Order: structure tokens, then sequence, then C-alpha cells
């Protein structure tokens, strides 16, 4: 049984880190997101996965090839000339999954959750149709797809793109299970899967849904990677809460990797994930924030749901707050104040920004 | 035989001085870490032949009036004497109305110093070139921008007898560059012209610059004197903050020992800091430029201080970040606090200084200026207060960002 993973094709949200290194190369609690899409891939059992990927990324294929040396499944690359979108890469790579006749996993980067491989097996040789869809519960379904749920069955009637008519609690999860006669059917052009080909076979009502329970986020957005990070800082809390970080001035879910450092007298607060080699000084307060690795933040700042990129240098009583993204390798000189700050990378700033723009 | 006559204002005059003008007078509000008047009263003090300092104004005696006044009775060896009027007079008014205690003794001239002015205070070389040419009135005058003369009172001379030909208090357009100071120099015969300004009204309030400066110039009465020192308007509660930074500049040849220093175990201090003795100042905390800090003020580690005025008991907790504020009497910073305003100053030659009026506010946005805190404000734990004004006995909960928070 194999996995396709779409991957690449830059990532147009959280822009500041995809500029750097791609987006699923960023790291998510000390640890890519496509690092953890491939170890419960790997946990689930798969014996070989799919990338496909259109931008040159030649850091991912080093990466890769150095885990696939790691985890014991073989990783098969498929290279892409021009953005075939999301449908295009199940055709690019359609006779390594017509080698097999059984059905294959499909997943989006950008979500995190706590993956339920074998219950979607047996769920899709429960319904034994051609696809099968993840959905969740979102609270705002204003902002998303819905799609229609009859109970006992979980089959669709309709997928909806638009809101605002109130027919579906339900939002689609971004993990498909899909037959070989789906991708029979999917074509070389780039279009999109979920615009076109789920619709059409929604029409015929091949699709059916799974249910979540509980913790799902999409993170291609900065202010949903800080609300992902502290949905999956709850997960690991009452999953493994040794592997959080305990101490006397560490409040809430905190994880620290072992080659970071932390100083004297100061509050690291709830919902905080410290990267490699990252230095916090002395007196910093850190609530809600991501600091990516070898960044370096000076002693007496304060820093409420940020994003740190990699290699920065904070200084000196700078106040952060409201999702202000630094890119990598980013001078914040002292006293400074920024809120909504996007900065691009290799960016000095010395004025302060009190309103939501972008630096450049 | 000289006197001295600080022009104090009263109550209605220190509205615009609002939120520190709620506990005080706004003339005993410490600029540098001394009252704005004592200034004036140290200045009078070291001139030779000063016998008494008179203080006319209209605020009632209460006790931090009475209070300064035996303190700086005591301090400068001199009668400080506070003449109360039954009203407001003007500016004018009060020296009409009390001749008869300013010319007392004879004395051969008295200085007229309006209070809310921060100069470098040159009487002796006024007085000196007032002994050579013994005229009524003279005014000491400064150098401004073209566009900031609008703001001030112009003056148009004669450059060769320096006699003001012509005096504009604030003209839509310029007519000259040289600016009224708040700072006279009076001969006992400046009296008699005021006089036939008060029977002009009888057939009470003189206003000294609408009254007598514009209708006596060009008659050979009053004259100028120009000056290159430091010099600003006390007007509005954030000017206090450049007035500071003026008298700290000038306190390096003035009072060297009022400055602070590096100590090995004390705080870090960039530019010119006025630490008070009894104030206790963690040594983590750096201090930066143009800082004054009063009496009794607890300032903990980490805190950055920089071009701000922090009142007497207040207390600044660990990590604070204080920039272009002023910190009231017993008002409380909370740990990890922002207290940050935009700087803002009254000077007469920056071309893009403000134009300094009444309203705080344009085009229903508030202007951003310096952050004043009022007295007994309670600022949280980990909150902004950017570019606002916060009114006295105020606790906060949560980050206020260019606002009046009432
Ligand atoms: N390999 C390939 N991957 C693509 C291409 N277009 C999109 N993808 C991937 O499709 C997956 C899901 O699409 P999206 O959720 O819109 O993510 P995105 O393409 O990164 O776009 P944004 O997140 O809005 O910036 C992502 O993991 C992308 O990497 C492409 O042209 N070539
Ligand atoms: N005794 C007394 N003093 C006053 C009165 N009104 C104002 N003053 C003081 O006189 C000085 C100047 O008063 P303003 O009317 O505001 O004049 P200005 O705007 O400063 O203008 P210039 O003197 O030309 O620089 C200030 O120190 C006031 O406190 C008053 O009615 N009685």
């Amino acid at each position: 049984m194999k996995a396709l993973i779409l991957v690449g094709g830059y990532g147009t949200r959280l822009r500041p880190l995809t500029l750097s290194t791609p987006k699923p190369l960023v790291d998510f609690c000390n640890k890519p997101i496509l690092l953890h899409q491939v170890e419960a891939l790997a946990a689930a059992g798969v014996d070989h996965v799919i990338l496909a990927v259109s931008y040159m990324s030649q850091v991912l294929e080093k990466e890769m090839k150095a885990q696939e040396q790691r985890l014991g499944i073989r990783i098969s690359m498929s290279h892409e000339e021009e953005p075939l979108g999301t449908a295009g890469p199940l055709a690019l790579a359609r006779d390594l999954l017509s080698e097999t006749a059984d059905p294959f996993f499909v997943l989006n980067s950008d979500v995190i959750c706590d993956f339920p491989f074998q219950a979607m097996v047996q769920f899709h040789r429960h319904h034994g149709q051609e696809g099968s869809i993840l959905v969740t519960k979102v609270e705002e379904p204003s902002k998303y797809g819905v799609v229609v749920c009859e109970a006992d069955t979980g089959r669709i009637h309709r997928f909806v793109e638009k809101p605002q008519v109130f027919v579906s609690n339900k939002i689609n999860a971004g993990m498909y299970i899909l037959s070989p006669a789906v991708l029979q059917r999917i074509q070389l052009q780039p279009t999109s899967i979920e615009k076109e080909v789920f619709p059409i076979m929604a029409k015929e009502g091949q699709l059916y849904a799974m249910e979540l329970q509980g913790f799902w986020m999409d993170i291609g957005q900065p202010k949903d990677f800080l609300t992902g990070m502290c949905l999956f800082l709850q997960s690991l809390r009452q999953k493994q809460p040794e592997r959080l970080c305990s101490g006397p001035g560490i409040v809430g879910n905190v994880l620290v990797d072992p080659s970071a450092r932390i100083g004297q007298n100061c509050s690291i607060g709830p919902n905080v994930s410290l990267g490699p080699g990252v230095v916090v000084e002395d007196g910093v307060c850190i609530r809600r924030c991501t600091v990516l690795r070898d960044a370096r933040i000076r002693s007496h700042s304060w820093l409420e749901s940020c994003i740190v990129g990699w290699r920065c240098r904070v200084g000196q009583w700078v106040r952060m707050e409201n999702v202000t993204v630094l890119g990598e390798d980013v001078i914040v000189n002292d006293e400074l104040y920024l809120n909504g700050a996007s900065v691009l990378p290799h960016k000095s700033i010395g004025e302060s920004v009190p309103e939501p723009r972008i630096i450049m | 035989m000289l006197k001295a006559v600080i022009l104090i204002g009263g109550p209605q005059k220190g509205t615009r001085f609002r939120p520190l003008s709620f506990e005080v007078p706004k003339p005993l509000f410490p600029v540098a870490g001394v009252p704005m008047i004592q200034h004036h009263i140290e200045a009078c003090a070291q001139v030779p032949g000063m016998q008494e300092i008179l203080l006319i104004g209209f605020y009632q005696p209460d006790e931090p009036l009475t209070q300064f006044l035996e303190a700086a009775q005591q301090e400068f060896n001199l009668p400080v004497r506070y003449l109360q009027e039954f009203a407001p007079l003007g500016t004018g008014g009060g020296l009409y109305h009390f001749r008869d205690q300013i010319l007392a003794g004879s004395p051969e001239a008295f200085f007229v110093l309006n209070a809310d002015v921060c100069s470098d205070f040159p009487l002796s070389a006024m007085l000196e070139a007032h002994r050579r040419q013994r005229h009524p009135f003279l005014l000491l005058g400064t150098t401004a921008n073209r566009t900031q003369s609008l703001n001030y009172g112009c003056i148009v001379e004669n450059p060769q007898t320096h006699e003001v030909l012509h005096y504009v208090e604030k003209p839509s357009t310029f007519i000259s560059d040289i600016i009224n100071c708040g700072i006279y120099l009076f001969s006992p015969e400046a009296l008699k012209p005021l006089r036939d300004v008060f029977q002009r009204n009888q057939q009470g309030t003189i206003r000294l610059e609408q009254d007598v400066f514009s209708a006596l110039a060009g008659q050979g009465q009053i004259y100028v004197h120009l000056t290159d020192g430091i010099w600003s308007q006390i007007k509005s509660a954030g000017s206090a903050l450049y007035a500071s930074r003026l008298y700290l500049s000038r306190y390096q040849d003035t009072h060297p020992e009022r400055l602070a220093k590096h100590t090995p175990g004390g705080p870090w201090i960039r530019g010119n800091v006025y630490i008070h003795p009894t104030a206790k100042v963690a040594p983590s905390a750096v201090l930066g430029p143009n800082v004054s800090i009063g009496k009794g003020v607890t300032v903990g580690e980490g805190v950055r201080l920089r071009e701000s005025i922090v009142l007497h008991g207040a207390t600044l907790q660990e990590h604070t970040c204080v920039l272009h504020s002023i910190v009231g009497w017993g008002s409380t910073v909370g740990r990890w606090a922002r207290v940050e305003g935009t700087p803002s100053d009254p000077n007469p030659n920056d071309p893009r200084a403000r134009m300094d009026s009444e309203s705080l506010f344009k085009d229903g946005k508030l202007l951003p200026a310096i952050t004043i805190l009022g007295c007994r404000v309670r600022i949280p734990a980990e909150v902004l207060i950017l570019n606002s004004i916060v009114l006295p006995h105020k606790e906060l909960s949560r980050s206020f960002t260019n606002q009046i928070i009432l």
C-alpha cells in the first residue's frame, strides 16, 4: 500500500517562512511537517511514499534521501517542471499507482492532526466505493467549503465550495483514500482535484466521508500555524507529558529542544515551542510563540504570538505581539515594538511597527 | 536694589497641563528634578543686589505652594513672597495691581518672568544692557523658524538701537523671526504706561502683550535683548519633557553634581540622567538620555528608561520599558509592561515641530505625542500603553494605543 503527498508549490501564506525554506520543510514543534506526516505514515505501515514537487527543491531531495536512510521506507520523487496543481501530481505519478490495484492515501502537507490511518483503511473497506474523504468540525463555516453527511453511512450528497448557506458543519480535512479508477479519471492537465474531480465523483455519489474526533488544523496560514501549534502542544500534553519540559519559570505546555538554552529569571509562558540551538536570554517572557532554530532572543524582551525565523536576533526590550512573522536572519534592534509586522528575510529593523504591515 | 516678579498662573491656566495638574499646580511641577519656578528663583537669587522675589498668581495658597515658599526661602536665603490676586487680571493687571508691593523699597529695576518658560535666564547680561541704556521696557527675544514664529509673539526691531518697532502676538503672516521669550526687565517708569491702559479700561484685566507691548511699540519705550541660549515654552503636559531635556543639558555647566554618573554598584547611564538620592534604582536597569527620577521611586531590574520623567512615589517593576513618557505620582507599572510615547517637542527652530494648539486631536484622531500617566495609575503586567493619556486613579487591565483613558 502506497501514499502520495502533495508538497512544494510555494505556499503563498506564511510567505516570510516560505521564501527561505519550502513550506513542508519549516519546523512545526521542533520537527518539519513532512517529517510528521511520513513518521505517522510509516507507523501506519506504508512501505513507500511518493511526494510530488514542482518547485525545484534540492534541500528537500537532500533531507528526504537522508530520511530514506533513517526511516526504512522507500521514497519516490515525482518531478514536475510546470506547476501541475493538485490533481496533475496524481496523473504524473499515475503508473506507479497503477502498479498495484489497492487503495492509496493522498495527503496534503499543511494539515496537522492525530492521524487515523488504519481506521481510515477500515472505513474504506467497509463502505466499498471509489473515494473516501476525511472531514472535521470547524466552528466557522463562513471560511471553508462544506460537505453534507448522512448518518450511519457517511456518503456525500453534494460538495459545496461556497459558505453562507449552512448546509453542513463538516469541512474537508485534506486526507483522501483513492482507488486506481479515480486516478484513471484524472488527466495530465494542471487542474486541481478538489475543484473539479471531487465535484464530479461527488455528483455520481462515489465519495464517502469519515469523521475525525478532535485536534485538526491546516497550518498554511501563520495565525493557523500558531493555533495548530497550541493544539499540538495540547495533544502532546495528554499523550506524552514527559516530553514537554517542566520547570519553575515554565508555564503551561512548553516544548524545548535539548540544544536550546533558556537563561535565568525568565518566564516562558504557555504554548511555546523553542527550536534547536535557540538562545533565550535573561528575563525574556515568551507566550504562544514559535521560535525556530538558531534564533537568539536577547534580554528583557516580551513576545506574544510570534513566529521567529531562523538565525534571528531579537534585541533587548523588544515587544512583539500580533503574529509578527520574522523571516530568516532578521535583526531587530533594541527597544522596538512590532505589531503584525510580517518581516521579509535578511532585514534589519530599526523602527517600531505599530500597526500590521509588511516590512521589506 | 533689584526685584523679581514671577508671574505664575492660576488654576485655569494649568488646565492645558491637565493630567499632571490634577494633583499639584503647574508651577510646582518638577522639570529636571526641581519644580519649574525653582529654576527662575535659582537664577534670580544668583543676581547680585536681588532683594526680593514676588510670585503673582491666582492660585489659592494650599500646602504644596506654602511648603515650596518655605523651602525656597530657606534654600536661597531670600524672601520669596506669594501675592495672590483677587481675580485673574491678565499678565499686566497683576503687575499694576501690586504696584505698591513691587515698588516698595524703591528698586532700581525688577525682572518680570513668565513661569512657564524654560530658559538659560541671562539676567546679568540683560541687567547690564539695561544699566547702559535705561529704558522702561527691556524684552528678551530669540530667533525662531519662519514657520514657527506664527506661534509666538513676533518682534520687529531696528538693529542699530535694538528698539522694537512692531509687536504682533500671533501673526497669520510672517512679520519677524525674533520672538518674545517671556523674560522682561522693567524700570519703575514702566508702571506708568500700565496705569494709562487701566484708565482706558475704565472709560482691571491688562494683557501685557496686547495692550502694552503692541501699542507702545516704535515709540522708544520697548527695547530688545537677543540671546542664543536654550528656550522653551511649557504649555501642554508633554512640553515639560523637552524642557527637562534642555535643563539636563544646562546642568552640565550649572549643577554638575545633579547629573548621575557610572557607578560599579549602580545602573548603566547614557546621556544626562538626574536621579534623586532617595530613589532606589536596581543595577540591572539602564537609564538612557534625558531621564529624571524623583524621590522614593523604586526602579526594578532590567528597566529601560529613555527620555522620561518619573515622578515621586512611582514604581516600575522588572523588565519594564518606558520611552517618551511621564509617569505620575504613586503610579505603578507592572512587569514586562511597555509605556511608550512618540517624541513631540515644542522648539521654535524645528520646521516640523508641532503647531501647539489647545486641541490634542486632528480629524478625530489623537495626535501621537508623549504618553502621560496621572497620579496613582496602575498599569498591569505585560500591557502596552502607547501614545496614550491616562487620567489619575485609573486601574487598567489591557493594552491601550492612541487613546485618552478617562
Ligand atoms: N508538487 C506540486 N505540488 C503542489 C503544486 N501546487 C500545490 N501543491 C501542493 O498542494 C498541497 C495543498 O495545496 P494548498 O493547501 O493550496 O497549499 P499551497 O500550494 O502551499 O498554497 P498556500 O498554502 O495557500 O500558499 C500543498 O502541500 C502544495 O505543496 C504543484 O504545482 N506542484
Ligand atoms: N498673575 C497672572 N499670571 C498670568 C495670568 N495669565 C497668564 N499668566 C502667566 O503669564 C505667563 C504667560 O501667559 P500667556 O497668556 O499664556 O502668554 P504666552 O502665551 O506664554 O505668550 P508670551 O508671554 O509672549 O511668550 C504664563 O506664565 C502664565 O502663567 C494671570 O491672569 N495672572
